[PDB]
């Protein structure tokens, strides 16, 4: 029988930490690093809390971070749960 | 299979006899288990027209002088039921000077048992496994423990009067001794290398001396560096070693004075201006008494096992591991005759004292020789 | 074996090489090794020693000789010819069965061996372009980068099996990322667009789409 | 001053430039009177040279110099527990390999240094001589004769100081052993060093697991025979008085669970003070706040005594570090596995928090998987980020191939036989093969089985099955008939909570049955299947071909494998046959065994044991004869002979064919030994039992064979009482049994003596 | 074992030459790194079952 995790971490009061506008490493200093990027050339972040434990289904907290050339933050996009 | 696997290490057999002389066993009486297949000093010892022995079960005889028959029988084993008996594990000496014996065990435990009617005076307890001589000087039974713990018990009441704690190493080569008195002054053999001397009231340590000789990484020639057991001759006292050297120590300072590079575990005897000693290798050789040069080398007997040997009627008796007495002379070292005793062997001391021999055996049996 | 001057013996080694047996011909150069060391021709014995390894399958040996040559020798005239030997040396350790007849394929073992034979060969072809052994090894390079990437692509479809998708978006951006020319990349790309769906992140799906329909069939 | 020339005498193997360049002096510079003292230090320090004689003056710088000779060859003999590798490992680690030039002098250091080995295996009157053998251009041959001596035992472990316990109990706990007997597998009397350091710690979780917290050993001692043979081994206590737990506490960075946490460290005022308990709810801190998301959380667990009503006061603080995510997961060192087998043994996935346990655990299944000698984790860190941890698991395998054999003995099987070839890893892909033959005195199995432990990646397991069965019933104690039989298996079977084990499977089966005696049970149903043939000579044959569908269930919680103390374990077995064969019957079977403690220290068991059973025919056609039950012989109801309970055969007597319905009741007690010392008198099991079983026949007739005793009730109970034994031997498993018939109904044999050496075969 | 042989000798194996991949207008292939690159070469020595290894 199985158990599996997968993805970032959240605890759901690191969501009420972020600014729009806060500066590069600081989303890094308190969320820890991505773990997925986005690498084909849009540089933007995300945050995935996948978990599927004992024939329960799956459950998700997909968080969306698109940020500027120069550091910035610039976008934010909460998904609660997937659809 | 474990036979063929493991290879012997070295033997020599019995030499050629011309007896002289006719060994008979008179008493041939046995005590009960029997020590058996261990190592220890549990030696009978001989008092007024009496005979006491032990087992290493709980049992302890009482025998005649001339007869070889019982006058008491005591149990020291703690029966709780019929589906169950704990032994006791009686391993000291057994030694009497005030009608009363005292014997060692391996539970921490001094029995003093009276004379008339074997019960206990007393009972107490020390600070480790008890293996060794129990001596008395002017009262204060004096008990050498596995735990270098020299300590000290009273006569009347058996209470620790005064305790000095010595060291250790890791291996000990049965680290034990038995205290020798001169003018209430206690030289004792230590466990590692230290021949030491305390005063017999109160416990100020005097001095100390290395005699023992160290060229090893604590595992070759310390793999075992233990002395056995000293004795006192006029001012000079002096002590053996194992892989080491017998020296002679004056009594106040403890000063290197004549050395010979040798080994021993066993006792030794100092009658005359002579010394006798028995190697590591049963080399029974006989040296004088300050030059340390040696008589004779008499050594056919090599990794037999002997004992210890004795001065019963100016020859030295000895034992061996498959039951033979090797009466030897004194002036020239030659045999003098052999006499086969016991199918068991010796481990233990033989006892020589007023005009009368006695051994035991390793199975609990007592013999005496003419 | 006997003993004779060295000459003879150096002979009758170059014999038994030349007749295609080889476990005789180890012992002869071990008995140069061995009574005349400091012989004025050690350097072919040597190298014939190794040629001996690689040709009796006695491969730590043979890893042992040659690191003693790369540590002896380090500007002889000829250390192409033993950086290709080391090369072979790593690359034929990879099988080291016969798995590859019964018909399994071999490409989920341990890869550290032919990354090791890249690092060597790499060294070679970029060293000494103008050898006598460059265009077999530009070769040999161009299959070892395929079975390379065959082990990633062949974790990330396990990952895709079990269900941690995470990790096949992790591996699959490294497979781009490290061997972006290969024929197991272009395979690949369709675990990371069923991928990116079970996230339901729909923002690069049609990236991964675009990325496969520029491209051609395979 | 300068010198004109240097000349040296002496030097072949070395170059004259290695010795130019050795020494800062070349040949003709500015010099000194160095150069004497320099050639006495330059040619000693660099361990090539055994002498020096030189001479300086103002023309030439005059030296005669040998050389020290080079090892040709390191050889040995003698060494009989010690083999040539380790010691070839210890040379090396001496400083002197093939390829170094001796010194004449430091042999005596290398027979130190095997003396040291030798001490270091156990072995402490060896010694051994080195023997030198010169041959030309510089060549030493080395030769280590031996007298490896006498190997070391141990003569007693005793323990001084103990009041509220005994000495004779625990020893027998630990690793070491002083007395072994000649009918035990208990150990050895082999005296190892860390041994010693690792039951120190089985002593003192002993003492501070029933109340004891005071308790602190004092000193430890090993000394040695002078016969360099036997070792005695004594260690000191100071025991305490009891204590109990008053109250707990807990402190730290609790990330915001105090409600969380405080639910776990609770207990129950007014017990005794544990070892395991604090530790297991210090592991327990762990394991949640690991399931948190958590990824090193530290916890410390220390006692405060207070000795006045003795209570002790726990406090525990609790340290979460910053979490750390897993970037990739790295195997280095699987030669011939699969990558896609090691992966499947990994509770923590790929992309995810770092579980510090969960790698424990895969560390665990991976030894649990039995392909592998040994195992290692480790962890590293990615340069620049500063929370995210690779992890690697280094492998060594193993030759995974077998060959296994066992014989035994029994009181119903006779000799027994069990062959076979055993294939774990088959051209390592996951797979596992094997070919098993195994004969008694009546059935001889030959089979092949092929099995995949993972069809898909859920623990879903596969396996097929070829196997030739000979059943020569008269060997049996049953009424004459030959059976041969053969067919395949192919089953599934999958986990559904970790204990409880589901399988289905299909099956083709080809049964032959000659030598067929006749009776009245089998020409009923031989009747009922339409083949009829005559009643009077012992000749006749008949075939069949079945297709099956068989079901199981198993629920296993023990808590051993081996003794067990405490659980259950439920088995059920269920065959149909699906129509489009011969013979159309079903067949239901079950098997409850229970163990209970009553004790504390699982020490005096009750065990159950049920077995029941029923099978029938459909459509008319009654369930065949060569599936029946029996019961009775060693393993339901002991003390009859082996399967004699049941109905009687009539031949147109007193002997058994078995039935369709089987149920038997079992209560066994276990009870410690009563006459074996307490050192070792965990490894014996005795037991007291009453076992009840009963087989009736169903489609039995009363009516029409009246003449004859009733089998369609089931009213004849048999009852039996007995005494059991059982233990390990040198020679395998054994298990007495001495039992008394004491309610027996007519026809049946008693057995009083029945015991089973070996195998269960 | 003894079947070390087969890749002990010289036998040849070959495989499919490597092709630059495409890019997409309105986006970028991910950077990369350099840690396995080919070089160009020219010149022509053998190929496997053709080539002399035994040293000089």
């Amino acid at each position: 029988r199985p158990d599996i995790n997968q993805g970032n971490y959240l605890t759901a009061n690191d969501v009420s930490k972020i600014r729009v506008g806060m500066t590069q490493q600081q989303v890094a200093y308190a969320l820890g690093t991505p773990l997925m990027s986005d690498p084909f050339g849009t540089n933007t972040w995300f945050y995935v809390f996948r978990q599927q434990p004992g024939h329960e289904g799956v459950t998700q907290q997909t968080l969306t971070l698109t940020f500027n050339s120069s550091g910035v933050l610039t976008n934010i996009d909460n998904k609660p749960a997937l659809s | 299979l474990f036979n063929s696997e493991e290879d012997v290490v070295k033997m020599s057999p019995l030499p050629t006899v011309e007896n002289q002389f006719t060994p008979t066993t008179a008493w041939s009486t046995s005590v009960g288990s029997g020590i058996g297949n261990f190592y220890s000093n549990l030696h009978p010892a001989l008092a007024d027209n009496v005979v006491y022995a032990a087992d290493r079960a709980g049992l302890v005889k009482a025998l005649n002088a001339d007869d070889g028959k019982e006058i008491w029988s005591v149990s020291l084993a703690e029966k709780d039921g019929w589906f169950s008996k704990e032994p006791a594990l009686l391993s000291g000496g057994v030694t009497v000077s005030g009608g009363h014996v005292y014997i060692g065990s391996e539970k921490a435990q001094v029995y003093a048992l009276n004379t008339s009617d074997g019960t206990v005076a007393w009972q107490t307890k020390v600070a480790g496994e008890a293996l060794s001589r129990p001596v008395v000087s002017d009262g204060l039974v004096l008990i050498h423990t596995s735990n270098g713990q020299l300590q000290a018990l009273n006569e009347a009441d058996g209470a620790v009067k005064w305790t000095v704690n010595l060291d250790m190493p890791s291996l000990s080569l049965r680290g034990e001794s038995a205290p020798t008195t001169a003018f209430g002054a206690a030289v004792v053999g230590g466990d590692n290398g230290r021949v030491s001397a305390v005063l017999m009231e109160q416990g100020q340590m005097i001095w100390q001396q290395r005699i023992s000789q160290a060229t090893g990484s604590t595992e070759i020639d310390r793999l075992s560096d233990v002395d056995t057991t000293p004795v006192v001759v006029n001012g000079v006292v002096f002590a053996l070693a194992y892989n080491g050297n017998l020296t002679a120590l004056d009594l106040r300072s403890g000063q290197i004075m004549w050395k010979r590079e040798l080994g021993s575990v066993n006792d030794f005897i100092v009658d005359g201006n002579r010394i006798y000693l028995v190697d590591q290798n049963d080399r029974v050789m006989a040296l004088t008494i300050d030059g340390g040069v040696t008589l004779w080398t008499q050594s056919d007997l090599l990794h037999r096992l002997l004992t210890s040997p004795v001065l019963y009627n100016g020859n030295l008796v000895v034992g061996d591991s498959e039951g033979y007495l090797h009466w030897i002379n004194v002036e020239d070292g030659r045999f003098v005759a052999q006499q086969k005793v016991d199918s068991s062997g010796f481990q233990t001391e033989p006892v020589a004292a007023d005009g009368k021999l006695l051994i035991q055996a390793k199975d609990g049996t007592v013999y005496s020789i003419t | 074996v006997p003993d004779n001057p060295p000459n003879e013996i150096y002979a009758t080694a170059q014999q038994k090489l030349q007749d295609g047996n080889w476990r005789q011909a180890i012992t002869q150069l071990e008995a140069l090794d061995n009574r005349y060391p400091f012989g004025p021709y050690s350097q072919q014995v040597q190298l014939d020693l190794i040629y001996a390894y690689y040709k009796n399958a006695d491969l730590p040996l043979a890893q042992a000789a040659i690191d003693r040559f790369i540590r002896l020798n380090p500007t002889h005239p000829n250390i192409d010819y033993v950086m290709y030997m080391r090369g072979l040396t790593n690359m034929a350790l990879d099988d080291s069965a016969l798995q590859g007849f019964f018909g399994v394929d071999r490409s989920d073992r341990d890869p550290q061996h032919a990354r090791a034979a890249f690092s060597d060969f790499s060294k070679l072809v970029r060293g000494y372009p103008n050898s006598q052994y460059t265009t077999d090894a530009t070769k040999r390079l161009v299959f070892l980068k395929d079975r390379l990437a065959k082990y990633e692509y062949s974790v990330a479809e396990y990952y895709t099996e079990r269900g941690a998708w995470v990790a096949v978006v992790n591996r699959v951006e490294g497979m781009l990322r490290d061997y972006p020319d290969t024929q197991a990349t272009r395979d690949a790309l369709p675990l990371m667009e069923n991928a990116y769906r079970q996230m339901q992140m729909n923002a690069q799906a049609e990236k991964v789409a675009k990325i496969i329909a520029a491209n051609s069939s395979n | 001053f300068v010198v004109k020339d240097i000349h040296f005498e002496g030097l072949q193997r070395v170059a004259v430039g290695a010795a130019l360049l050795s020494m800062p002096v070349r040949t003709g510079d500015t010099v000194n009177d160095e150069d004497i003292s320099n050639t006495i230090r330059a040619l000693f320090a660099t361990g090539n040279f055994e002498d020096v004689r030189v001479l300086r003056d103002g023309d030439t710088l005059l030296v005669q110099v040998k050389e020290r000779p080079t090892i040709a060859s390191i050889t040995f003999s003698g060494n009989k527990s010690v083999k040539d590798d380790m010691l070839k490992q210890n040379l090396e680690a001496s400083g002197v390999r093939v390829g170094e030039s001796l010194d004449r002098t430091t042999i005596a250091d290398i027979e130190k240094g095997l003396e040291d080995f030798y001490y270091s295996v156990g072995k402490y009157s060896a010694s051994v001589k080195a023997v030198v053998t010169p041959l030309p251009r510089n060549r030493v041959d080395l030769k280590l004769v031996f007298q490896e001596g006498v190997s070391a035992e141990i003569q007693q472990i005793n323990i001084v100081g103990n009041h509220a316990f005994t000495t004779d109990e625990l020893i027998s706990h630990f690793q070491l052993r002083d007395e072994v007997p000649w009918w035990n597998v208990v150990g050895d009397r082999k005296y190892q060093k860390q041994k010693l350091a690792g039951d120190l710690e089985t002593l003192r979780s002993y003492y501070l697991d029933r109340g004891y917290a005071r308790f602190n050993i004092d000193s430890t001692q090993v000394s040695l025979t002078p016969d360099k043979k036997g070792i005695y081994v004594t260690v000191n206590i100071t025991e305490g008085d009891q204590y109990k737990l008053s109250g707990v506490e807990v402190s730290g960075n609790l990330a915001g669970h105090s409600a969380e946490i405080e639910q776990l460290t609770k207990i129950e005022p007014g017990e005794l003070y544990n070892g395991t308990k604090v530790t297991k709810m210090e592991d327990d801190i762990k394991k949640l706040l690991g399931r948190y998301g958590y990824a090193y959380p530290r916890v410390q667990s220390m006692p405060e005594i207070n000795d006045a009503d003795k209570t002790v006061k726990l406090r525990v603080n609790v340290d979460a570090g910053n979490r750390f995510y897993v970037r990739k997961i790295r195997f280095e060192g699987n030669d011939t596995s699969k990558d896609a087998v090691l992966r499947r043994e990994m509770r923590q996935m790929e992309g995810a928090w770092l579980g510090s346990d969960l790698v424990d655990q895969g560390k665990e299944r991976l030894n649990r998987l039995g392909f592998f000698e040994t195992v290692d984790t480790d962890t590293q860190r990615v340069p620049g980020s500063p929370d995210q941890v690779d992890v690697v698991y280094k492998v060594k395998e193993r030759n995974t191939g077998s060959f296994n054999f066992g014989i035994g003995y029994g009181t119903c099987s006779g000799v027994s036989f069990q062959a076979g070839v055993q294939q774990d890893n088959w051209l390592g892909t996951g797979y596992a093969v094997g070919i098993n033959g195994t004969k008694n005195d009546y059935q001889t199995y030959a089979e092949l089985s092929v099995t995949n432990p993972y069809f898909t990646v859920d623990g879903v397991s596969l396996g097929g099955r070829l196997f030739y069965n000979d059943f020569q019933a008269d060997d049996a104690d049953l009424s004459d008939y030959t059976n041969k039989s053969y067919g395949t298996d192919v089953t599934l079977g999958f986990p559904i909570n970790e204990y409880n084990s589901l399988r289905a499977g299909l099956g083709y089966v080809h049964n032959s049955l000659s030598n067929m005696q006749p009776q009245v049970a089998m020409w009923r149903y031989l009747y009922s299947m339409g083949e009829h043939p005559s009643t009077s000579d012992q000749d006749n044959s008949f075939k069949t071909d079945d297709f099956t569908f068989n079901y199981g269930w198993t629920y296993n919680k023990l808590d051993r494998g081996y003794f067990p103390t405490d659980g259950s374990r439920v088995n059920l077995t269920g065959k149909v046959t699906i129509p489009g064969s011969d013979n159309e019957y079903y067949k239901v079977t079950l098997d409850t065994a229970t163990y209970v403690p009553i004790d504390d220290d699982h020490k005096w068991v009750v065990l159950g044991r049920t077995r029941w059973g029923y099978g029938d025919g459909l459509g008319g056609k009654e369930m065949p004869f060569y599936e029946n039950f029996y019961a009775g012989g060693s393993s339901t109801v002991r003390g009859f002979q082996c399967n004699t309970i049941g109905p009687k055969a009539v031949y147109f007597s007193d002997d058994a064919v078995g039935g369709n319905a089987m149920a038997v009741a079992s209560l066994e007690f276990i009870t410690p030994t009563p006459f074996i010392s307490d050192k070792y008198a965990n490894s014996v099991r005795t037991s007291f039992f009453w076992d009840m079983g009963t087989v009736w026949d169903t489609n039995w007739d009363s009516s029409q064979y009246s003449g004859y005793p009733d089998y369609s009730d089931p009213s004849n109970i048999r009852m039996s009482a007995g005494i059991a034994l059982q233990w390990m031997s040198p020679l395998g498993p054994l298990v007495f049994s001495y039992a008394q018939p004491f309610k027996k109904y007519d026809g049946d044999k008693a057995e009083q003596f029945q015991f089973n050496i070996g195998k269960t075969w | 074992r003894y079947k070390r042989q087969v890749s002990g000798d010289e036998a040849y194996l070959e495989a499919a030459p490597l092709a630059e991949l495409h890019a997409p207008a309105g986006m970028i292939l991910p950077v990369t790194s350099g840690d396995y690159a080919i070089p160009v070469t020219n010149g022509s020595g053998a190929v496997g079952k053709a080539l002399d290894i035994r040293p000089p």
